[PDB]
């Protein structure tokens, strides 16, 4: 069971490199590609994310992409940047200068022939592989289009597999590009319809999370790629290391998911404490369960109590006990019985894993499918409202064969997303 | 990714001289071409020790570009980079755009096209001019059409010097400054205007200085296009690249003529005491009293903006200033603009040069704005062309030159039609 | 067993210090929170090797704070447990009701439900602040009755401080010392009445020393919390609970104003000539110079008590001892009332801290009755308001708040009402 | 708590020559900015007053104002002239002859953009400011003149927060300007409602106190202005250090004002003793009490034995016994009752700082509102009384054209302040 990695966009890479060094030092690699490592259970599912060369070395199943080269060579120069095969390393020249329309139909499309090729290679050199990993932003237009047009063509030759994306929306008040929406509002359309699951991240909660509750008085974007780096080497830790009671992939999509539409999650993670306010913290699952379930933690700029949580899963990693979790689910469930749904009893997933993050005793992941998407999208549609109707800034995009029919299909397309999760609600 | 620059004219040639010192500066070339990487956006390396930039002077008269010849830089530029001529334009627009203008408009053109064939990621050019001179407002309009013929759709980028209202020098201005509309406005992918005498001000009252001549205004001038470029020369936490900016500012294919700004610029005493921080340097670029072109943007309402920061810089301080800005009721916005800020963030240090009016500083910020106040700009001096016109002054000079009376009609009805939609739009 | 402390105000900080240290003392764990059962009740347990108090600390007060957080005893307190505000209330009643008690009171009210959350038999929370400030008076005021809605048939007890008839040294005091009342009387099962002259012929007399100090108010303050709650940690031949100890000290809801004092209070050296007999301390307990309450119980008619023993007592002298005032006359039982003692002995010998002013005592003897004296310490101060409000001065500053002009009858007609409700009792 | 520092006129200057040269000896600032200190609790409300920047540096929240140019070189040349920075100076540069006319009339709107500028600079430095404080001399126009109208304006914008002025009024005794009657006339009417609390200073006392008290020889600037910066220095002690009691100036008026227009204060201060007969004192609290309410040193002319204390405030420095003084207040407050107004019990406010002033065991100040307030202005009512009437000098002040109605509007609001000061007492 074998996953592979792709990367897009200035975002996505700082994403992927931070990712790459911490599950390095989870598996005991070094920087230049060996092994130097102790516990046995380290080599039992090391290749669910490496390949083996010649003289006993490790290189992940990792592609770069980027339309221009002064991130990758950042990339290539800084730390563990020796680990990848250079072959890996998609970059082209012109830049996209964030217009989706010029990633999407004019540059992109030239190159996206070599990506296809490589990953083709890396599907080919695979076992039985289940899923793909995509990094990018929402809001710039390099990532979204190029992103946006490799999904599509990587979901028409495969029908079968699982396919993750970890986006990040823009958000008003972190707000950066005069240009923003249409980039958004026009990746999500079918964004919608490509994938199989999405996990949603603000910079807005982010910066919210590090100056508050870790106490930070100088988030630096190192900060926030590691916390989004955390909940994705959480994820999939099933996969990689035995426990008591086992959640892959597969499993959350079919639990998570009532219908093929509602596929939007936000994660969280616990704990977060900082390196002076944890010698006067307790050790024990209820602390993390009411810190993850907590509607002051959460990684998306929206606050679920104006709606009901649809369903839930958590992911607990430690030697702990199972009647304790369950315990702790049927008490949030009771407590907060207002804002669970009804019509589907015992709303919670549950995972035990067994090994911990390293030098941690435990830790708990959260993923939640909730009512109140809604709310982080409608406040982008108000923004697109501002724009297309005076039209503003779109002969830009008119210049490289769109029209104005295709943004009327993309507010029509949010309109029916949002009705979607209304209805439900 | 390359650069090619024009100068043109007296005004260009001096304007270029300081910002070719400043780049040598920058880049730690002494001034014989030899360096004791990313240079290769201005500069081109020739075997061993030997840097040339990819500049062009130009000039009708031979003074200007003798004085270069001589100068103590003579070593670093090809003597096929400098052109000359015998009989300046007069401070005609007609002799230059028709007599003597064909005279030379074809030699430089080949000079450019060679520069063209060095390059393989050509970005654009940048052309330093007055609308004040003969030279440099119709010989430059003439080199701009034949430009934007040969090469379509490469970006081009024009530094202007607007004619003063009340502090100009010379007699016949307004009709040259009117008849050079046309081909910036639809030959040119952005403009950039600057009043001499709002500099003055600006040199008078921020860096107290008693006697500012030229050289200092050409050097603040140097300083706002070096932090343009150095988005391409260096790399940062955040990239802003050419057209990534023309994509954030203009808004409508007509409406390309921002107004720049510089912070922080400090007197050497005055700054041991202030302690420059990133919210009140972003508050600095907002005073009308450092607005480089004399207009009131309270008489505006912005449009889109954007900043441009170097030093020591993170974002998150950088989202506060702007989220604070946003709250002024004073500062106003068009409201079809939600959110009306584009942002860069570098890391190198602007450069301080010796003999120099500024001070040597850790950070530093530029703004280009782009709003409705810079219309009045204009009507205030199409009336001095318009009452000068009633009496047909001065017409004979350029009327004996092929131009004909017709002409200054189609000017002020485009002059008319531009400011409608500025109006319009706003 | 386990009960939570709130400390408010900057009187609360005060005695929130001298209880939390003086309850280190008693358990021999050192700041740091390690010990070289029944001690869970104020701790909370970490781990291995770890326990922290299960106290906060409020205000609006900044200076007198962030002391807590330099000297010896910062490593107690959590950082969440610890709040501090950005204005005090200048004295005033009803900023804490009004203005600034919103602005914290969920804040902190998020924490009392976290700290809820860890019991599983709560008895009960401590409130420390004082009736003469605006702080220790609305801001505290505005506590309880939140309090009281969400929690209900638990015990609530309060420590406040009174304002002196004679010397005082705040201009305003009763205003905030009137408006209290009203909560007091209907919101708290018992409260705890401490006056500041008391504590002086307590010391200056029966302490034997010359300047008592904040130190000394304070540690009285603390060695009466320390007797109250030791029943609850400990063991004797008889047990105290509070479930048992409100049953038989209230006789009618209305009546919950203790009268405290502490026994023995001596320097060290007077220690050396007398026998610390129990008949002795039993005898010497009740008699009006100690007393805590500017009151005269010559004046007043008994009804039922609460003594309280601690060390090395046996009960076979007190069937005697109490019948030995039993047989004096000159205390008064009421005519429905056969017996009016409640009894308690503890095993645990008093624990006397480093830096004090008692000497080690095998047998420490503190008061909890109620009489119907009190009635004129209230009657002096009713009289005292009633002479300030006739004139409305000052009276703009709280009107520029909002509240009504009616809110000083009703309490005063309880007021009233309770010292009928006194009479009718009496 | 924060608070910034206005300086108007010629005699302000020289008044806050001296409050910038004390204040920075009681922080250990030195005259180039850095500090020197021992005790960190300095360091704990540093920012009250000084703005930090980089360098290691700190510098006054001074702005300095005037309108002949002849006193800024006086104040830039002496000790700790530098600390000033250049931006903050403001200064006219045409002379007024120190009247009122040319005081608000012609020369006050010009000047007020500039200060008002940088008041409003100092406004967003801060994060959570209270006060202001203005020092000038009442006796002049260009004092008085741009006092009053800096008051009004401040005062419509910023209602919510205090506002300080520490005045100076001429006395018939030590009398110098011919036109005294007129400065103190039309000023008045403004600080009879625009200024929350103001400190009156008689310009007798200065002379009286010095004399006697001090046993000085030869009152110099230097010695007149000492005695004023040291009252300024005293009333902000709370703000700087910590005590056993704490008393700020939101704490002062809601507990020491009566009734809204009795605002017109009075200091004195203690110890003062001359250098030989230092060495025969001893060291005890009552020792200043009795020589503080004594009615010889109070620093106006004006004996208060002629009527009752209203609300008085007493600020002591240094290791103190708080029951001390408690003890000892009740010994005062029962022995001359006749001062103790009956329907007012316990008249006395207090405030105990721990760090005590540098050199000295203890020190301490007196602040006390009165039924007296009613003689410091009949005798300067009947000061103008005498020259209205006679129409001496009245065109020159013509030359700008107010009207005769608010010289009334004026002295009938004395007349109502001097009817509120007379019935209430
Ligand atoms: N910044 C700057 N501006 C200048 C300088 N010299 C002249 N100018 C401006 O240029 C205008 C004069 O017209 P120019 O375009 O310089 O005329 P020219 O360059 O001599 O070209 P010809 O008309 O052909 O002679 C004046 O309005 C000046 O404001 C200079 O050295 N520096
Ligand atoms: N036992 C004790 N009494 C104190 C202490 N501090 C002040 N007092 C007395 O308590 C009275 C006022 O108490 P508080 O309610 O705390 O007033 P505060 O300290 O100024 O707090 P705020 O009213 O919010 O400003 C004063 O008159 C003092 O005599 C202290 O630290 N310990
Ligand atoms: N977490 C994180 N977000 C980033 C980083 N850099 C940029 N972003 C976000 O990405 C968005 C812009 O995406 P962009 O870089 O333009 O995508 P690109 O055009 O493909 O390079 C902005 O809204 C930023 O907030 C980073 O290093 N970390
Ligand atoms: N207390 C005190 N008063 C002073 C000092 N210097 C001048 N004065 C007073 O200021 C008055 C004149 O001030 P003035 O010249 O009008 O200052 P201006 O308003 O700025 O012009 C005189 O009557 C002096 O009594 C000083 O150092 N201390
Ligand atoms: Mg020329
Ligand atoms: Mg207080």
């Amino acid at each position: 069971r074998e996953i592979v990695h792709i990367q897009a966009g200035q975002c996505g890479n700082q994403i992927g490199a931070k990712f790459w060094e911490i599950i390095s030092d989870e598996h005991g690699i070094d920087a230049t590609g060996a092994y130097h490592g102790d516990s046995d259970l380290q080599l039992e599912r090391i290749n669910v994310y490496y390949n083996e060369a010649s003289g006993g070395k490790y290189v992940p199943r990792a592609v770069l992409v980027d339309l221009e080269p002064g991130t990758m060579d950042s990339v290539r120069s800084g730390p563990f940047g020796q680990i990848f095969r250079p072959d890996n390393f998609v970059f082209g020249q012109s830049g996209a200068g964030n217009n989706w329309a010029k990633g999407h139909y004019t540059e992109g499309a030239e190159l996206v022939d070599s990506v296809l090729d490589v990953v083709r290679k890396e599907a080919e050199s695979c076992d039985c592989l289940q899923g793909f990993q995509l990094t990018h932003s929402l809001g710039g237009g390099t990532g979204s289009g190029m992103g946006t047009l490799l999904i599509s063509k990587i979901r028409e030759e495969y029908p079968d597999r699982i396919m993750n994306t970890y986006s990040v929306v823009p958000s008003p008040k972190v707000s950066d590009t005069v240009v923003e929406p249409y980039n958004a509002t026009l990746s999500v359309h079918q964004l919608v319809e490509n994938t199989d699951e999405t996990y949603c991240i603000d910079n807005e909660a982010l910066y919210d999370i590090c100056f508050r509750t870790l106490k930070l008085t100088t988030p630096t974007y190192g900060d926030l790629n590691h916390l989004v780096s955390l909940t994705m080497s959480g994820v999939t830790t099933c996969l990689r290391f035995p426990g008591q009671l086992n959640a892959d992939l597969r499993k959350l999509a079919v639990n998570m998911v009532p219908f093929p539409r509602l596929h939007f999650f936000m994660p969280g993670f616990a704990p977060l404490t900082s390196r002076g306010s944890q010698q006067y913290r307790a050790l024990t699952v209820p602390e993390l369960t009411q810190q993850m379930f907590d509607a002051k933690n959460m990684m998306a700029a929206c606050d679920p109590r104006h709606g009901r949580y649809l369903t839930v899963a958590a992911i607990f990693r430690g030697r702990m006990s199972m009647k304790e979790v369950d315990e702790q689910m049927l008490n949030i469930q009771n407590k907060n019985s207002s804002y669970f749904v009804e019509w589907i009893p015992n709303n919670v997933k549950t995972a035990v894993c067994d090994i911990p993050p390293r030098g941690l005793k435990m830790s708990a992941t959260f993923i939640g499918n909730s009512t109140a998407i809604q709310e982080l999208f409608k406040r982008i549609s108000e923004q697109f409202t501002a724009m297309f109707r005076r039209k503003a800034f779109l002969h830009w995009y008119t210049g490289e064969g769109m029209d104005e029919m295709e943004f009327t299909e993309a507010e029509s397309n949010m309109n029916d997303l949002v009705s979607e999760y209304q209805q439900y609600q | 990714r390359e650069c090619i620059s024009i100068h043109v004219g007296q005004a260009g040639v001096q304007i270029g001289n300081a910002c070719w010192e400043l780049y040598c500066l920058e880049h730690g070339i002494q001034p014989d071409g030899q360096m004791p990487d990313s240079f290769n956006t201005f500069f081109s390396e020739t075997g061993a020790g030997k840097h040339v930039p990819r500049a062009v002077f130009v000039d009708l008269e031979p003074t200007v570009v003798d004085e270069v010849r001589t100068g103590t830089y003579r070593q670093l530029f090809h003597p096929e980079q400098l052109i000359t001529g015998k009989e300046d334009a007069a401070n005609n627009y007609a002799r230059g755009h028709y007599t003597i203008g064909k005279e030379i408009v074809d030699l430089v053109l080949d000079r450019i096209r060679k520069l063209a064939d060095q390059c393989t990621g050509l970005q654009g050019f940048l052309i330093f001019h007055s609308f004040g001179g003969g030279t440099g407002s119709g010989f430059t309009s003439l080199l701009m059409e034949r430009l934007s013929v040969d090469y379509g759709k490469k970006s081009k980028l024009e530094f202007a010097i607007y004619p003063a209202p009340q502090v100009s020098t010379a007699v016949v201005e307004p009709y040259n400054s009117i008849l050079t509309t046309h081909t910036t406005l639809e030959h040119s992918d952005c403009a950039f205007m600057v009043d001499n005498e709002a500099i003055y001000d600006i040199c008078r009252r921020n860096l107290d200085i008693e006697r500012p001549t030229y050289t200092n205004l050409n050097r603040l001038i140097g300083q706002i296009v070096s932090s343009i470029t150095a988005s391409l020369r260096f790399d940062g936490a955040l990239n802003v690249d050419l057209t990534e900016f023309q994509t954030n500012l203009v808004p409508y294919p007509r409406i390309h003529f921002p107004l720049v700004t510089y912070a922080p610029v400090i007197s050497a005493e005055k700054a041991y005491h202030e302690q420059l921080s990133v919210a009140e340097i972003t508050n600095a670029c907002f005073e009308p009293a450092n607005q480089m072109v004399k207009c009131d943007p309270r008489h505006g309402k912005y449009m889109a903006c954007c900043m441009l920061y170097r030093g020591d810089v993170v974002p998150k301080d950088v989202n506060a200033a702007i989220a604070t800005i946003k709250t002024k009721r004073t500062i106003q916005f068009v409201d079809w603009c939600p959110t009306g800020f584009k942002v860069g963030i570098n890391y190198q240090p602007p450069t301080v040069v010796p003999g120099g009016d500024l001070a040597k500083v850790q950070r530093a910020v530029c703004m280009l704005s782009n709003t409705t106040a810079i219309a009045e700009a204009w009507a205030r001096l199409d009336h001095k062309f318009d009452l000068m016109y009633a009496k047909r002054a001065f017409v004979h000079w350029y009327v004996g030159e092929g131009m004909e009376e017709g002409e200054f009609s189609e000017a002020r009805e485009d002059l008319a039609a531009l400011e409608k939609d500025y109006e319009e739009v706003g």
